């Protein structure tokens, strides 16, 4: 999950400069225009440590995936607006032939 | 034992909160593919359009 | 002699499963001939061919004891080649076998005279190839047994 | 207000002219205007809940783009036309998904080709039951996903191959699949706790395979037999295939529920278990 | 305390069963996000190969003005 | 040469704040490099990842095995240098998953330092069940007990 959340950080690395060229190349375009129970008790205390490690990272993975989903909330809007920009920019650039 | 039963059953419900997450996980894993696949062609063909464009206006 | 790749298969019926003979089709080899199954450099086993009208040309049928001895199943690649014994030093004259009931849920204490068993043993397993430690099954008076070749003498 | 007028109005304009209507140029801006009318038409057909002329409108909108300069957005419109009749019952969508394959396969776009080549098999199996061609396309698409080495897309194809090689009953090929994919998985921590699931999936695929390959593929795949889901594979399998070698179905059927007590069974496994149980039963009569 | 011996057996088998229920949900969870990691692999394709088309195309459209 | 490729490539990924491959290809360097030949690179790499691992609220749980890898590499070192990481690191040892990092270590340090094997080996007798052991961990197990051999084996 961690290496994939920082994979999503490299998604951010892609999306920012894509949208930076595509808030820009539209303008360049119009420039182009122109006793054992106690052993069981020990097993129980082993499990009492287990459930602590469980719950700690359970709450933490809740926060973790919420963070990645707001990161997705960024991606969706900016990538989709940039999807509109690529098709209008391509068709506008082609309609200025001749 | 029953103290631990209550604690652990709270943690059954923490996993049920992870089940509450997992539909919100999987649908979003779907729709991000549902954009990336459609983004791929619009990304792909624009260099070809650029080639079509720049042969003329030197 | 070239050795042909074959596929270890399943014995057609229950009659030939009591013979410890590599059941084959009449369309490939012939009953009486001897072959050497090859599965790996450290696994060369010798079997007796026994044609039968229900084997598909290009497949060799094996019984459970052979498969439970050679560790073979229905459908792997094996190389089978005709092998010609040396009668002078390979004819069996006195052979010890460890006998035991095949089906553990059919165990009795009745006496079965071996003097009749050897005679029926040679009257059924004649012209066959047997190696040391080989296990098979014998049908004596409608009773299944589990033989185990312990020693062979020329 | 519907696009049935837009189609005929652009169909007046779609003529391949030899007159002053061309002059020196053709109708290039005119035919882009026309294909934009077809684009807008094919969109509002889906907006109007039509589902049957709508994908036809996408077909024609792309069709009048195929011969111009670029099959590409016309290919994406064929992908959309494959997304058109797919929700609907008609089979026209699969044909458009072929058209997309022989544009994207024909052009070098095996990735998106494999993206919907799997959906074709999802329709040939789930919807339009033709399951040997569904399986041939899972297998072919997994060949493509392994072309670009995208592994688990191919493995998700191979379960639909291999898992449906059980009811198509080629067990010999079912065990030919989970080996090379799961012995590749012990190096991966990504799937190792899952890999022994696959060598339950390899192991229990019997056509009554009673070799010790089942006793050895569990070992080549080095596997601590005191693993506690291999307790749910290996020694499970020992009780499942020793009782067959005992010729004794009763403690078999008691211990398969004992497995159910500790890990509940699902569809593909349970069906193959009653299958192999038939083999065990039909062997215990004779 | 055969009441409490039988409960020491039975209630604690239910305790393992409850952990088995969450264990089912968790092997589901972990193998599910595992399986999602392949869609992340197709991102890894469509995150920079997308850039390898786009940024490379705008390297010639921005320079098509030249 | 591939580890040099990971190294220079991770130098590029470092200089672009693509921290993913920056940590990753370094881990690929150190995990094979430590066992085969480079020793100070092992802890230097697993500490360079470990500090900025402790930094981020996303990363500081991956640091547990990272400092496990820093610790259990012993460099012909008999010492508690892993315990130097213990009284360094932000373990919060009431987090018991680091007891499979360092209480493991708090046994085996004095097992290796008192040249004892039936406590060192016992650590993995119990730890193989509670953690599946991959090839690198068991090769490092064999590594520290080659140091035990060099402590014991005459």
């Amino acid at each position: 999950l961690d290496e994939q959340g920082e994979q999503l950080d490299r998604v951010e690395e892609g999306m920012n400069h894509i949208n930076q060229d595509m808030k820009e190349a539209e303008k360049n375009l119009k420039d182009l225009g122109k006793a054992r129970e106690n052993e069981m008790d020990e097993n129980l205390e082993q499990v009492s440590g287990i459930i602590g490690n469980l719950r700690h990272m359970a709450l933490d993975m809740g926060n973790e995936i919420d963070t990645q989903n707001r990161q997705i909330d960024r991606i969706m809007e900016k990538a989709d607006s940039n999807k509109t920009r690529i098709d209008e920019a391509n068709q506008r650039a082609t309609k200025m032939l001749g | 034992l029953q103290q631990t039963q209550a604690q652990v059953d709270e943690v059954v419900d923490i996993m049920r909160v992870n089940v509450d997450k997992v539909l919100e996980r999987d649908q979003k894993l779907s729709e991000l593919d549902d954009r990336a696949d459609a983004l791929q062609a619009g990304a792909s063909q624009f260099e070809t359009s650029a080639a079509k464009l720049k042969r003329k206006y030197w | 002699m070239a050795g042909r790749s074959m596929q270890a298969a399943r014995c057609p019926t229950d009659e030939l499963s009591l013979s410890n003979c590599a059941v084959v089709s009449e369309k490939d080899y012939q009953s009486g001939q001897h072959v050497i199954v090859r599965t790996s450099p450290n696994h060369k086993y010798i079997f007796t061919l026994r044609t039968h009208p229900s084997v598909v040309p290009g497949s060799v049928a094996f019984s459970l004891p052979q498969r439970k001895w050679a560790g073979l199943s229905i459908g792997q690649e094996i190389e089978v080649a005709l092998y010609s014994f040396d009668k002078a030093k390979q004819c069996i004259g006195t052979m010890t076998i460890e006998i035991d009931f095949l089906q553990k849920k059919n165990i009795d204490s009745n006496p079965y005279d071996t003097d009749k068993m050897a005679a029926e043993f040679i009257q059924q397993f004649n012209n066959q190839a047997f190696s040391v430690g080989q296990q098979l099954v014998f049908s004596f008076n409608d009773k299944l047994f589990g033989l185990l070749v312990k020693d062979i003498e020329a | 207000a519907e696009a049935m007028a837009l189609l005929a109005e652009a169909e007046r304009k779609v003529k391949n002219s030899q007159s002053f209507f061309s002059g020196l140029f053709g109708g290039s801006s005119k035919i882009e205007e026309a294909c934009e009318i077809y684009a807008r038409a094919a969109n509002m057909f889906k907006m109007a809940k039509n589902w049957s002329a709508a994908g036809n409108a996408f077909c024609q909108a792309a069709q009048l783009h195929l011969q111009l300069q670029s099959k590409h957005d016309a290919a994406t419109c064929f992908v959309d036309a494959g997304n058109a009749f797919k929700k609907a019952d008609p089979q026209e969508a699969i044909n458009c998904l072929m058209r997309a394959i022989e544009i994207y396969t024909d052009m070098g776009r095996f990735t998106i080709a494999a993206k919907h080549h799997i959906s074709i098999a999802e329709i040939y199996e789930t919807e339009l039951v033709d399951v040997e061609k569904a399986i041939a396309h899972y297998e072919q698409s997994a060949d493509y996903y392994k072309g670009e080495e995208s592994n688990s897309s191919a493995n998700k194809c191979l379960l639909k191959v291999a898992g449906y090689a059980a009811q198509l009953e080629q067990y010999q090929k079912a065990i030919d699949i989970y080996e090379q994919v799961g012995t590749s998985a012990m190096d991966s921590p990504l799937l190792k706790y899952s890999a022994k699931d696959y060598f339950f999936k390899a192991a229990l695929c019997h056509f009554c395979i009673d070799m010790l390959n089942a006793k050895l593929a569990v070992q080549k795949y080095e596997e601590l037999f005191p693993a506690f889901s291999d307790s749910r594979e290996c020694k499970l399998m020992k009780k499942l295939l020793e009782a067959h070698e005992e010729q004794n179905v009763d403690s078999y059927t008691e211990s398969v529920k004992e497995y159910d007590s500790i890990s509940r069974l699902d569809q593909w496994l349970t069906t193959m278990l009653l299958r192999i149980k038939k083999t065990i039963q039909g062997d215990e009569e004779d | 305390a055969l009441s409490e011996i039988e409960t020491r057996h039975s209630e604690i088998i239910k305790l393992e069963n409850s952990i088995r229920e969450l264990h089912d949900m968790f092997m589901d969870m972990a193998m599910l996000v595992e399986s999602q990691g392949e869609m992340i692999d197709r991102i890894e394709y469509n995150v920079e190969h997308a850039v390898d088309y786009v940024e490379r195309a705008v390297s010639d459209t921005k320079k098509a003005v030249k």
